[PDB]
RNA sequence: CUCCGCAUAAGCCUGCGUCAGAUUAAAAUGAACUGACAAUUAACAGCCCAAUAUCUACAAUCAACCAACAAGUCAUUAUUACCCUCACUGUCAACCCAACACAGGCAUGCUCAUAAGGAAAGGUUAAAAAAAGUAAAAGGAACUCGGCACCUGUUUACCAAAAACAUCACCUCUAGCAUCACCAGUAUUAGAGGCAGUUCAGCUGU
RNA sequence: GCUACCUAAGAACAGCUAAAAGAGCAAGAUUUAUAGGUAGAGGCGACAAACCUA
RNA sequence: GCUAAACCUAGCCCCAAACCCACUCCACCUUACUACCAGACAACCUUAGCCAAACCAUUUACCCAAAUAAAGUAUAGGCGAUA
């Protein structure tokens, strides 16, 4: 028995008791510009970013009537799409990683990891000790996978001041559920896969989480909270996929940081993070006198845009495509 | 004539009638101010109810003929799910074209020279194939539903790279979910095709005219090749409630309106579903010259004469290992007679990208006698799908 | 619940329908017919049997193109799809129906004997005398009802005064009148009768269970 | 807020919490309906406080402070709505002359009781309505015999119970002889 | 080679076989119901 | 074997049985396509809750009260109260006339009313 | 309210009211640890907890932010003196989280 | 020691959680009995869907090649109608049907020897008889009812034999037809009947 | 809710010879979960005159 | 000396006399006690065997409106039993 760790969660201040789950520092922004010692046609991608845009909510003519519980599968999740297939072709020249680089639609990512113990309170087992184990089957819309590490944010042995939250009650208040099935490490490709590194992951979050539901039922602050939580959670499974695939685990902790970048999106309002998964040692055992922590780097939610009229987009935000650009734009190092 | 549907599963008959109504005169005592039913009553006769508004979930629609759109000639649709009984025979008589086996010289050239083909090309081509029948989920064996989608994704996004030596490739994009419809009129049959699925690759530029207006004139002197006692209509949807419009699929100012290729997929798991090599290929004509007419009509007119300029449009059809290669231009739009200019396809078919994929390894006897990966790989069946998406880019 | 029959479909289609299985029980759920039982999973194709029948805006004479001929679960003989015009049917096959063939479906009594031509339908007052014929009809447009079997054929022995005179299968003569349909040649599986079961297994798949009267 | 679920902090740990009397019907019969409206919700929050200390007092295994606190706002509560039901029934009876709120009929069963039938609210008419032609408002004559044996139950209880009250008088004269009126 | 253990329970057919509705499907039923009133019981039926 | 006696409940029985039994919670939508819940605003209910400040009356009345008769109210009695002054002087002014009784607050039908006597279409 | 009849609703039909809810709650200790933002409640069968939010935001004014409900089983184990089982009510238990971080 | 174990389904319904007890098991800590208190929170699961017409020949088996037969779980379109949202219920346990020396029964997934789950000995003595196991000189079944080593399918028995029944083939018998079985079949069909290894060598507490 | 037969829609089956698939050693006339049907003048029965909650 | 013993009520029986029953709210014919969708299923038809004839084969009883008497009479019946 494990408990479903779900990234977009309608749990309240998820994102805190995911922290503890995983281990995990937040840190607002995004990490410090990597040290160092063929121009960008911005008119360019802002064209190809309306065009998108433009395409799925007016130019493309639909058969049958868009009911608004639809919208979030009907035009959001197709313009998502066709904004990274576009951008990542364009950028192709600037970026040569992303020539070779493999392009997921909603493909799964699974990891499975043990986090604390627990006493059994109840039955024939009772008193005995038993793992807390926590297992997250992820979908992202969108996510790029390239054949060589990205470089690390910070360096391994990296601290900060800020505290790891703790939960007082069990992780079962959250609310949070156990099921008994397959337990996947998965970064949404087998490993014989060459493209088993992470690049950057687009997430659309679902209806049920969207803004105005969220402003009428009395969770406002809660915005912020479904883009935290689904970005720990996710990158944290993506990364830590990564890790277990070139061998890494929790009795043979990562030798390297493993890093990844997600883009979060409700198809208007864009966030950006960036994770580095500093350990794998979890476990009570592993975990005794471990240093290192997970870091996650996180922005807030911005509008991409502020209306849409016709065939007119009205308030297009130039700093949150750019955003975008700077993640797609991030290559491995080469060798000397 | 054995009549179907027996006595017992068909609707009880109504019962005898009391008597008390056949009596001039006389009002039967019924239980319908009880309200509810007693054996020693009479049955009430209820007039019809009528709920008196609207209440979606219990919505009942008018009948066929008082539709608003209902026209007393039928009209012959072909949508996606329609398979013809002749296959390309059918398409090519529906459609007034004629068929040019193999792809034209213009496109094949473009893949001619090495300096166009993508580096490890078949190393990228191979990763491709195993990526979708082997990688790409935790089921032991992905099925035709999740490989054949994402195996041409994937040759699309292969093909794609080549942005860096040709720049015009970043004026195209590849649209989902897009649908158009034409319809015309082929020996006072009127036909309608309402093309739906798989995926449009839009481009800013019309594509280039592939035959001269010289070999657009020797179609004259071909016959369309009939079939009797078997209808051109066959397997088609008669349509009595229908509108008789043209659409493209986009509004007006769409950057990308000239539909460059058509990607059709054949991706159902069981086999009846799947639709036959002749049947994709007939399939690929009607939505090339859908998506063609629907161009000619909009720049054109509705008016039925052979184009100066005639369109091009192309398509691609597989079912994940086998792929089908469609060049189609229209030369005319006047098709009501068989008589006069016909539209030109350029088809290659049964092109196999690979014989065979194992997903493990076959072992006799504790030996292995076949390694897991693609079995029989062909590039050259990728050179061809690389020179489709290159034509009007290089 | 009760039984219900599975056959309630009410429009012809050559789509395979749903079939179930009696088990030798009527609507009472009482065993009527011994020895029925299990068996394989099968699908039932619609036969149509009336050979001479035009399409709804058409009339008259018809031809029509054996698209297959293939195995059927529900009958010894092999059945035939044939496409005429915008319709398809399921047909039973001749001896030598074969894909791509042409067939004739007439309901024309020429002033003389027709030639007679496998696997065409014509009224038996048309039909040569001394033909081999199948998938014969009592009555005017009633349907095949006779014949029907893989590798029967009843000869037209005599036509006299608007009547026909056939002998069925079981040598015993038949009189219809003359202008019920029927098919030249003999039904398809000719050799259905040599084939050994070979295995008691076989039976079962058959749908056959054990019978034992005491 | 959440601490209207609670007593005043004051009170807490006393042993007592000395409280007036209940809500008399002739008392909220002057009052008007904006009032008892305001009135009910006053009496709700005080009957989830007391229920909530109620509770409280059972998992801290301690009795609970002025117990007769909830029976008065019980008592008030229940004065408030047969004062406000006999308004709202006074006035149907001279708008419709309706006894009841609620339409029903009188209706013999499939047993052959005779019940008072309370009607449903639906969308289609009855005939129309599928699971409600299922019942049987009715009894057929194989259900005769059972009503008279039930009415010979019914008679021999009733007569055991009339005989047994004059024994008891009997007992009684026997024991008080002065009481042969 | 097990013995009395003959009762497998299932509430779907213990339901279908014996319940409420079962027995108001017939005239038999009814009287099931009609006999079990008379007699008092406090279950009438599953 | 199976307890006959207990209250049947959806806690008990398969999973089909065990959805498809409720606890009595009234319904506030219908269940569409893919077993999603739509919920209809209106059918759940409004809670009309008042202003309470300045509000004099308390949980309890003080047992300094003069005890009163109790005196049950009746539709004779509403009548006297709220409807016989306006007839009364109509009456002595000539006016009145049986035509016009909803001028006194008469109703001929609860039809087109938002909330109907009888049958009653308004909750508590 | 329960053990009232729910005036029928008609797409397009007025808003659904009760003025004087018959619904009282308990606020009970929970058994168990929970979130300093959880508040748990004990509550009728036939409140719903989009009742609950309601009652308390309406009545009590205080924000909600999520609402969780379940239905505890009463034990039916215990036996009278006459052998005949004693049923402890089955009782509903709500799960409160309590907006604006409070 | 592991014979399992964990989970789901089905069943069951608070049935080893806290506190208390004078109640209870061989046991005046334990407690599955009694009293009081607490508890299982939805994402899993259940609970679904507007009408009318129309569409649906091509198995599955890594589905590709070579094959078949018992012939197969998996599909629409047209027009009309429709702007709304996350309710309700299951969620505990050492558990069920039984048998009253587990005698036994019990679907599915995963683990394939366990990371999970368990304790054959109340103490002693070491008589007979009895049960099981192990070892056994020489011999090696001796003495004992009897050792060990016209096709197919069920049955009692079991190494099994035998017979019975079923059944392929075979045979006769009845039947010229459709809208509830036979059969959505049609005499190459359907139904009802009949079918006529020892010895030796070798091993064993027999 | 046992059992016999049947219906609907499911499920299970390691290795070894392995052509042939077969109770060969150890994929079938197999086993099995769910719901339904046949009722005592009866049902069901590869028929023991057996079984149909002793 | 233990175990126990002892008790007088609960009610009940037979008559008489009188023709009984039952809509707080809510739920309840679907898997009863389940707020909320186009029904259609509809009831009526000799009681039988058997007390006995010492078997059994026709044959005997259970109701139709006043206690008594006519009268166990007329009468029926393997003219037997018996009615
Ligand atoms: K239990
Ligand atoms: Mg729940
Ligand atoms: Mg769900
Ligand atoms: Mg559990
Ligand atoms: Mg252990
Ligand atoms: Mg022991
Ligand atoms: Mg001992
Ligand atoms: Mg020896
Ligand atoms: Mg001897
Ligand atoms: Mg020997």
């Amino acid at each position: 028995m494990k408990y479903m760790v779900y990234p977009q969660t309608f749990a309240l201040n998820a994102d805190r008791w995911y922290q503890y789950f995983t281990k995990t520092v937040f840190l607002s922004g995004l990490p410090p510009p990597p040290a160092e010692p063929p121009a960008l046609d911005l008119a360019a991608l802002r064209a190809v970013a309306c065009d998108c845009l433009l395409q799925e909510h007016f130019y493309l003519r639909r058969r049958r009537r868009v009911h608004r519980y639809e919208e979030s599968e009907v035009i959001s999740l197709p313009f998502l799409d066709q904004l990274v297939s576009t951008l990542v072709g364009l950028l192709s020249p600037h970026n040569p990683a992303l020539a070779a680089a493999a392009l997921d639609y909603r493909c799964p990512v699974h990891f499975y990891w043990v986090r604390g113990e627990e006493i059994i309170p109840r039955g024939h087992r009772r008193g005995r000790i038993d793992d807390l184990r926590y297992q997250i089957d992820d979908k992202p819309n969108n996510q790029i996978r390239i054949s060589k590490q990205l470089a690390e944010f910070v360096p391994l042995d990296y601290s900060v001041p800020i505290e790891i939250p703790t939960i007082k009650c069990k992780p079962d208040k959250l609310p949070l559920f156990k099921r008994q099935y397959e337990n996947h490490i998965f970064v949404g490709s087998k490993t014989a896969d060459p493209c088993c590194y992470g690049h950057t992951q687009f997430h659309l979050l679902p209806d049920k989480l969207r803004r105005e539901r969220l402003l009428r039922q009395n969770c406002a602050d809660q915005i912020e909270v479904v883009f935290r939580a689904n970005a720990i959670a996710s990158l944290f499974a993506w990364t830590g996929a990564q890790a277990m695939y070139q061998g890494f685990w929790s009795e043979a902790d990562v030798t390297r940081p493993f890093v990844s970048q997600a883009v979060i999106t409700d198809g208007k309002y864009f966030s950006f993070f960036c994770y580095q998964l500093n350990t794998l040692a979890l476990t009570t055992q592993a975990d005794q006198n471990n240093p290192r922590k997970n870091i996650c780097w996180g922005t807030q939610s911005k509008p991409l845009y502020e209306t849409i009229e016709d065939n007119d987009v009205k308030g297009f935000n130039d700093d949150v495509l750019l955003q975008i650009v700077h993640f797609l734009l991030n290559r491995p190092k080469e060798e000397k | 004539a054995y009549e179907w549907g027996v006595r017992s599963t068909r609707k009880s008959e109504p019962p005898p009638l009391d008597r008390v109504y056949e009596i001039p005169g006389l009002e039967p005592i019924t239980f319908a101010g009880k309200m509810h039913f007693v054996p020693w009553l009479a049955r009430p006769i209820f007039p019809p109810w009528d709920r008196g508004y609207k209440d979606p979930r219990f919505y009942r629609s008018p009948p066929l003929h008082e539709h608003p759109l209902y026209k007393d000639q039928a009209c012959y649709i072909f949508h996606h799910r329609c398979r013809l009984l002749e296959g390309v025979k059918q398409a090519l008589w529906l459609t007034k074209t004629k068929l040019i086996e193999g792809l034209p010289e213009k496109v094949l050239s473009l893949v001619d020279d090495p300096r166009n083909h993508i580096e490890n090309q078949d190393e990228c081509v191979l990763n491709v194939i195993s990526h979708a029948r082997l990688w790409q989920t935790t089921e032991e064996i992905p099925k035709r539903e999740t490989y054949c989608p994402v195996i041409v994704d994937n040759l699309i996004q292969l093909c794609k790279s080549q942005i860096l030596k040709h720049p015009s490739l970043a004026r195209r994009i590849c649209v989902q979910n897009s649908t158009f419809s034409a319809t015309w009129n082929r020996e006072s049959l009127l036909l309608q095709v309402r093309g739906s699925g798989g995926a449009r690759l839009s481009t800013k530029d019309p594509l280039p005219t592939i035959a001269s207006r010289e070999e657009i004139e020797a179609t004259k002197n071909h016959v369309l090749e009939t079939f009797y006692p078997i209808s051109p209509i066959i397997d088609l949807h008669e349509c009595n409630i229908y509108d008789v419009k043209n659409d493209t699929g986009f509004q007006e100012g769409y950057p990308y309106p000239y539909p460059h290729t058509l990607y059709l997929l054949d991706k159902a798991n069981l086999r009846p579903h799947r639709l036959q090599p002749d049947q994709l290929r007939a399939k690929m004509i009607l939505f090339a010259f859908g998506s063609a007419l629907a161009q000619a009509r909009l720049l054109y007119g509705n008016d039925a004469k052979v184009l100066e300029q005639p369109v091009v449009v192309q398509s691609v059809g597989t079912d994940g290992r086998v792929f089908h290669f469609l060049v189609f231009q229209l030369n005319t739009t006047d098709l009501d007679c068989n008589e006069g200019v016909k539209n030109l396809a350029w088809v290659d078919s049964d092109q196999l990208l690979y014989q065979h994929f194992w997903c493990l390894p076959v072992i006799k006897k504790r030996v292995v006698v076949e390694p897991v990966g693609p079995v029989g790989f062909k590039p050259e069946t990728f050179r061809k799908f690389l020179a489709l998406y290159l034509h009007g880019a290089a | 619940a009760n039984f219900v029959s599975w056959k309630s479909r009410t429009k012809y289609t050559i789509t395979p329908v749903k079939m179930r299985k009696s088990g030798g029980r009527d609507h009472t759920g009482r065993i009527r017919v011994h020895g029925i039982g299990g068996g394989h999973k099968q699908r039932y194709r619609m036969i149509d049997f009336l050979r001479f029948r035009p399409e709804e805006t058409k009339s008259g004479p018809f031809e029509e193109k054996v698209i297959q001929v293939r195995y059927d679960p529900c009958r010894s003989a092999d059945i035939a799809l044939v496409a005429g015009g915008s319709r398809k049917r399921w047909i039973i096959a001749t001896e030598n129906m074969q894909a791509g063939d042409t067939i004739l479906n007439s309901n024309h009594i020429g002033r003389m004997a027709v030639a007679a031509r496998e696997g065409d339908a014509h009224p038996l007052g048309a039909l040569p005398v001394g033909t081999l014929i199948n998938n014969v009809e009592s009555e005017p447009g009633r349907g095949a009802q006779y014949i029907r079997a893989a590798g029967t054929c009843g000869v037209l022995l005599r036509k006299v005064n608007g009547t026909a005179i056939i002998q069925l299968p079981s040598k015993r003569q038949m009189q219809v009148l003359e202008t019920c349909v029927a098919t030249v040649g003999r039904v398809s599986n000719v050799d259905h009768n040599k084939r050994v079961i070979g295995k008691a297994g076989r039976n079962r798949w058959l749908g056959k269970r054990p019978n034992s009267g005491r | 807020g959440l601490e209207e679920f609670f007593d005043d902090p004051k009170n807490w740990g006393q042993e007592k919490v000395k409280s007036g009397a209940a809500w008399t019907c002739q008392q909220l019969r002057n009052k008007s309906n904006e009032d008892l409206h305001k009135l009910w919700y006053v009496l709700l929050k005080e009957r989830n406080m007391l229920l909530t200390l109620e509770q409280e007092a059972k998992r801290q295994r301690l009795p609970m402070p002025s117990p007769e606190r909830l029976d008065k706002v019980v008592d008030s509560m229940d004065a408030l709505d047969k004062v406000v039901q006999e308004r709202e029934d006074a006035l149907r009876l001279l708008q419709t002359g309706q006894e009841r709120a609620r339409p029903g009929a009188w209706r013999r069963d499939i047993f052959g009781r005779i019940i008072w039938h309370k009607f449903k609210q639906w969308v289609i008419p009855w005939h129309l309505n599928k699971r409600y032609n299922r019942k049987r408002f009715f009894a057929l004559p194989y259900v005769d015999h059972f009503l008279r044996l039930e009415r010979e139950k019914r008679a021999r209880i009733k007569a055991r119970k009339e005989n047994l009250e004059r024994k008891k008088a009997k007992i009684l004269l026997k024991k008080f002889p002065h009481l042969a009126e | 080679k097990a013995r009395g253990n003959e009762y497998q329970p299932s509430n779907i057919k213990r339901k279908n076989k014996h319940g409420w509705v079962r027995r108001l499907s017939t005239p038999a039923g009814v009287q099931v119901i009609l006999r079990r009133m008379l007699k008092g019981r406090k279950s009438l039926s599953h | 074997g199976a307890d006959r006696m207990s209250k049947w409940t959806s806690k008990r029985g398969p999973r089909s049985f065990r959805g498809r039994k409720g606890r009595g919670a009234k319904g506030i939508g219908f269940l569409t396509s893919g077993w999603r819940f739509v919920q209809i605003k209106e059918m759940v209910p409004e809670f009309v809750v008042p202003d309470l400040t300045g509000f004099k009356l308390k949980p309890y009345v003080s047992y300094l009260a003069p005890e009163s008769e109790e005196t049950p109210l009746t539709a004779a009695q509403l009548f006297s109260e709220a409807v016989a002054p306006a007839i009364e002087k109509d009456f002595k002014d000539g006016t009145f006339d049986p035509d016009n009784l909803e001028k006194y607050g008469f109703e001929p039908t609860q039809e087109g009313k938002l909330f109907q006597l009888y049958p009653r279409n308004f909750l508590r | 309210a329960r053990n009232v009849v729910y005036p029928l609703y008609r797409l397009g039909g007025p808003q659904l009211r009760v003025f004087r809810t018959n619904f009282f709650i308990q606020l009970v200790r929970p058994g168990v640890a929970q979130p300093e933002d959880t508040v748990q409640f004990r509550i009728p069968m036939e409140m719903t907890r989009v009742d609950l939010r309601n009652y308390l935001e309406g009545i009590y004014n205080v924000p909600v932010a999520a609402v969780r409900t379940r239905v505890q089983h009463g034990s039916n184990k215990r036996r009278d003196h006459r052998n005949v089982r004693i049923k402890k009510p089955d009782y509903k238990v709500a799960y409160v989280q309590l907006a604006h971080g409070q």
